[PDB]
């Protein structure tokens, strides 16, 4: 599985661009695809979503109308037509995988990232501490809270945890706030209650240094947290 | 040569005498005292339409929420029971599927049929599309029942009178179980997985050692082919369904038949048999288009599950005992409760 | 005003009344049996059988509501009810007749598609197409005759409430001609083509040796029944708009068009493979 | 009521249902045929000639009509417990050879028994049968070597091909215990090349026409 | 040809004749005890309230 993306560069205000995401190594025709953008120094920010077969399309209210998201399954590529950009649209853009069925793990794979620079009601997620020093072999708990309880009627707490290694695209750690993503070291153990969530790391070691972003998925627009950075 | 025949006859007579000596009190007499279970009323909570041909087998997931169904249309459909949603739709290479199985961990789902091959599918592959993992060839007759003994090894019962144990990763049958005069029709694993029991068209059920690889006991008493067989939850008994329109309960330790479930108005065979969580109920499908709930201890008809327009082909009770889903040849699965 | 008494009809009222009662009874029993068979068996709700169900609905509505009033008026030679009821009775009668004709045409089309081009029938009769066709037939049957609301009176030549012939002449005659051409074309041509296809299929096998006696009979019966029941009435009231023919020809045409509701249940359910054996076994 | 990914899952299920319906509609138009007879009755010869460890599926195409032939001779297992899965097959192809008198282990009579069982099976009440009287060519000299008296002592006609072939055809067709429900189509292939597929197509189209007539009520 | 089959059948029957066994009364009592012990945790035998039921009505 591999998601390349391109199209970034220098764009004057009021211009337009067509970001392209090339999907290789998985059944792109059956995966819903997201566009997640990260400011140069701030946290992640959801942009748009297109379901399987393009039946359902959503955009963040901040970019509704400005951008248009489309996919070409036969060509195995995802497009985001963006027009009338502004200074606030300068950010990395991550082509994020997503497959929805009972027991699935959406947001499992994230593209590498495209650097786009522009020349010069929603659930609120808050992370208690921006940075916490850590030591190898120690246990660290990262606390997060939402605005409204994410425990939906069916019983799933739609909260996700993402780890952004320095200089690399973030990878899914925990989905639905309790389930562990495949391929992780298994040290992490996410737990929490309605409207109150935390992430526990047992026997912290190297390669765990980074910024942890929480994300709700109860209802769109998806909201990410500010992020907690671990420093050695 | 005749000496061997005489010795076999003598041994059979000794077995008969030994089993007769054990039958000190029939199950009916001892269970007559207990109160009878009242009429069991069940309604179709879900109707899982979508198949376009006869349903030939189904299996529940250990989570009691996911089930799989196979049919002649050539598709394995993995349903979300609680919402009737399709989770997957595997297109089979050969559309003559006569069985299916859901792995204990839910990663793998297997099926087979007249193609003489047991196929294994990955449900949690990275690519995102369920794909066949390995094709277990080696049998000489149609497959009639597959049951995942483990995520890495399964036991298959074929139509060539042989049940075999397969090593999924290696792809060859480590142990072969032989001794059935007729072709085997159904199979069931013990709760502890150490033993499994199979019933064949020779009107006899065999109990096998999975590890040791040899037969332990043979149970007879049926008048015709045994289409289906199932283990009692305690693991010390099993119930068989045969074409002669009677289900019967066998006990491993007593080593003899223990009770027979037959009615005068029931004249057609049994296609599937299952037990309730507590074992007090013995549900069994019939060719008369409906299933009957049997009181496993009193042998009384405690209820009926009608609603299918064709022969009911498969049924199974969830591991938590919350529901029983029956699949029939009219291409509809109905989940009762 | 609302009377049809005459000396000429004196010797013909009893026969017409008896025939109308027979038609009512037979059509009602046949149509209720057909509807009961459709309801009981979920396998009879076939993609094609809905057309026959709509035709059965039309015949049932006619033979239950309209026919008793007509036979009563024939018996007493007097329209018991008032003009306000005529405005509705004529509309319902003519809508029932139009819906029966249109559904017969649609059944012929469906049969032709099934036999000649089986891969095409689903396309024309798509999922929404069946309801579309039935709704279209019903709305046409009601609307094409509603404008004649002020024209529905107790026409003396027929001793039953229907459209006045003298003043509604142009529109009504055009409507009647449009059923003369459409109905007889869609029946005769389609059934002839069905017979041609069956004959060709049967003949293609004769070359390997060292149109059944049923299909030909069925097609001939269908076309002959349609013609006998409807064409006399349409021809009589198209060619002769002015009321000068004797009072018996119009009554004879009324009887023949009554025959349609009585006979359609036979041809389309009783002689049908699906209905016959299944309902017989159920009984 | 439904959450975000619950709605996404419902959309996935609807897409799967659409794909299922499309595949089913595509497969319904295909013609499925069951091939039976003795292994030495020329089944392999005819299938390989007319081609345009379990069940063997063969695909043809003729006049924009798709055929699916299931050769199940490799299933050396008890019948009556997998035959019922062939209930919906449109027609049954039955290959019988006219050169089997010599082999005795009674072959012509084994074919008779098999034809009787397959024609009168409760699963094939409506499924019409298509006979292929194979081995016609060498039968011409084999009958000369051994007159028909060796097989039909009740035979009253002369020991000539034109009579014996017809007598055998009537003997096979008479075996049908239910004349009205299902018809039998007979053809003397003689190892011909193009006539086999053409006859299969003609019989199949006749069967389909009669099925539609039954469905639409003309029959 | 049949000598091997006869020998195998005789050996299998002889092996079977050497198994341990118990009275049918004890087996029936054990089955009854198991059924009674787990009766309260059988939803099909004893239907549960609709709130706990996961296959609720539409
Ligand atoms: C334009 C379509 C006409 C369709 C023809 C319906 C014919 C039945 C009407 C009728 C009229 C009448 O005056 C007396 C009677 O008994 N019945």
């Amino acid at each position: 599985v591999q998601l390349v993306e391109s199209g970034g560069g220098l764009v004057q205000p009021g211009g337009s661009r067509k970001l392209s995401c090339s999907a290789s190594g998985f059944a792109f025709s059956s995966f819903g695809m997201h566009w997640v953008r990260q400011a140069p120094e701030k946290g992640l920010e959801w942009v748009a979503y297109i379901s399987s077969g393009s039946g359902t399309i959503y955009y963040a209210d901040t970019v509704k109308g400005r951008f248009t998201i489309s996919r070409d399954d036969p060509k195995n590529t995802l497009f985001l037509q963006m027009t009338s950009l502004r200074s606030e649209d300068t950010a990395m853009y991550y082509c994020v995988r997503s497959i929805y069925y009972y027991g699935s793990s959406p947001f499992d794979f994230w593209g590498q990232g495209t650097t786009l620079t522009v020349s010069s009601s929603d659930i609120v997620m808050t992370q208690a501490t921006s940075s916490v020093p850590v030591t190898p072999g120690e246990s660290v708990s990262i606390s997060c809270r939402s605005s409204k309880s994410l425990l939906h009627s069916n019983g799933n707490t739609y909260l996700y945890w993402f780890l952004q290694r320095p200089g690399q695209s973030p990878q899914l750690l925990i989905y639905r706030m309790s389930n562990l993503a495949s391929g992780v070291p298994d040290r992490f153990s996410g737990s929490g209650s309605g409207t109150a969530f935390t992430l526990t790391i047992s026997r912290l070691e190297a390669e765990d240094v980074g910024v942890y972003y929480c994300m709700q998925h109860l209802e769109y627009p998806l909201t990410f947290g500010a992020g907690t950075k671990l420093e050695l | 040569l005749d000496q061997l025949r005489q010795e076999a006859e003598q041994l059979k007579n000794q077995i008969r005498d030994a089993r007769k000596a054990c039958a000190d009190a029939t199950l009916s007499q001892i269970t007559n005292n207990i109160d009878p279970v009242g009429r069991i009323q069940m309604r179709t909570r879900r109707t899982l339409r979508g198949h376009l041909a006869k349903i030939y087998a189904m299996h529940w997931g250990t989570d009691s929420r996911l089930l799989v169904s196979a049919s002649q249309d050539g598709k394995l459909i993995i349903w979300d029971s609680y919402t009737t949603n399709k989770v997957h739709a595997i297109p089979l290479r050969s559309s003559w599927v006569m069985t299916c199985a859901y792995a204990p961990s839910g990663n793998y789902v297997a099926c087979g049929g007249l193609d003489n091959i047991c196929s294994i599918y990955n449900l949690k592959t990275r690519e995102g599309n369920v794909r066949v993992s390995r094709e277990l060839a080696g049998h000489t007759g149609y497959l009639s029942c597959c049951r995942f003994l483990d995520d890495n090894q399964i036991v298959t019962s074929s139509g060539d009178t042989t049940c075999a144990l397969w090593d999924i990763e290696t792809g060859q049958q480590t142990t072969t179980f032989t001794g059935h005069t007729g072709d085997v029709m159904s199979l069931s694993l013990a709760p502890d997985t150490r033993l499994f029991v199979s019933g064949a068209c020779d009107a006899s059920a065999k109990l096998w050692d999975v590890r040791e690889g040899m037969c332990r006991q043979t149970f007879t008493g049926h008048e015709s082919d045994i289409n289906a067989i199932c283990f009692f939850p305690n693991g010390n008994a099993f119930a068989t369904g045969s074409d002669d329109a009677t289900c019967r309960l066998f006990d491993l330790r007593a080593d003899q038949e223990l009770m027979t479930y037959s009615h005068d108005n029931i004249i057609c065979g049994i296609t599937s048999v299952s037990f309730s969580k507590s074992g007090r109920l013995l549900l069994a499908g019939y060719d008369d288009f409906n299933c009957n709930v049997w009181d496993a201890l009193k042998a009384d008809r405690a209820g009926v599950l009608a609603g299918h327009d064709n022969r009911v082909s498969c049924l199974g009770v969830t591991d938590d005992g919350m529901a029983v889903a029956t699949g029939s040849w009219d291409s509809f699965l109905k989940i009762w409760n | 005003n609302f009377s049809c008494y005459h000396e000429s009809v004196l010797g013909y009222r009893y026969v017409a009344v008896s025939w109308g009662v027979v038609v009512a009874v037979t059509g009602t029993v046949g149509n209720v049996l057909t509807l009961l068979a459709l309801a009981i068996q979920p396998k009879l709700r076939t993609r094609f059988n809905l057309l026959i169900a709509n035709l059965t609905l039309a015949d049932l509505l006619y033979c239950t509501l309209l026919q008793p009033f007509s036979v009563d008026t024939y018996l007493h030679l007097h329209w018991r009810t008032g003009a306000t009821f005529c405005r509705v009775f004529g509309l319902l009668l003519f809508a029932s007749n139009s819906v029966s004709i249109l559904t017969l045409c649609l059944i012929a089309l469906g049969r032709y598609l099934l036999i000649a081009h089986p891969k095409l029938f689903p396309q024309v009769f798509s999922a929404k197409g069946i309801v579309l066709a039935l709704v279209s037939t019903w709305v046409v049957g009601v609307a094409s005759f509603a404008p004649l609301w002020p024209i529905y009176i107790l026409v003396p030549v027929v001793c039953t409430c229907s459209f006045d012939r003298i003043r509604g002449r142009p529109y009504t005659t055009i409507l009647m001609g449009i059923y003369f051409v459409l109905g007889l074309s869609s029946v005769g041509i389609f059934y002839c083509l069905i017979h041609r296809q069956v004959k060709r299929a049967a003949q293609a096998l004769d070359q390997y040796k060292l149109e059944f006696g049923k299909v030909t009979r069925m097609c001939f019966a269908v076309f002959l029944c349609f013609a006998l029941s409807y064409i006399p009435f349409l021809l009589l009231n198209i060619l002769d708009a002015r009321v000068q023919a004797p009072r018996v020809v119009h009554m004879l045409a009324a009887n023949l068009t009554w025959l349609n509701g009585c006979i359609n249940p036979v041809l389309y359910a009783a002689m049908n493979r699906q209905f016959r054996q299944a309902y017989g076994s159920i009984l | 009521t439904l959450s975000a990914e619950d709605k996404a899952a419902v959309e996935r299920s609807k897409m799967i249902d659409r794909n299922l319906r499309e595949d089913g509609e595509k497969a319904a138009r295909e013609v499925k045929l069951l091939l039976l007879g003795a292994g030495e009755s020329g089944k392999n010869t005819i299938v390989k000639q007319m081609k345009i460890t379990g069940i063997v599926e063969t695909h043809f195409t003729f006049k924009d009509l798709h055929f699916k032939m299931f050769d199940v001779g490799a299933q050396r297992s008890e019948r009556k417990k997998w035959i019922h899965c062939f209930e919906g097959v449109t027609a049954i192809i039955f290959c019988v050879a006219l050169s089997d008198y010599d082999l005795v282990l009674n072959r012509m009579h084994a074919s008779m028994k098999l034809f009787d069982s397959i024609c009168n099976n409760k699963w094939f009440t409506d499924t019409s049968i298509i006979l292929f009287l194979n081995k016609k060519d060498l039968f011409e000299e084999k009958i000369k070597k051994s007159p028909l008296t060796i097989c039909y002592p009740e035979y009253a006609g002369s020991n000539t091909y034109e009579e014996a072939a017809a007598y055998i055809q009537c003997q096979f067709e008479d075996l049908n215990k239910r004349k009205d429900t299902k018809e039998i189509y007979t053809h003397f292939t003689c190892s011909t090349d193009t006539k086999n597929v053409q006859f299969v197509f003609d019989a199949v189209t006749d069967v389909i026409i009669k099925n539609n007539l039954k469905d639409c009520g003309l029959f | 040809a049949s000598i091997a089959q006869a020998r195998k059948l005789v050996e299998q029957l002889k092996m079977e004749a050497n198994i341990d066994r118990i009275k049918v009364s004890k087996a029936a009592a054990d089955l009854m005890a198991y059924c009674e012990a787990h009766a309260k945790e059988d939803p099909l035998l004893t239907p549960v309230p609709a709130s706990e039921n996961p296959f609720r009505e539409k």
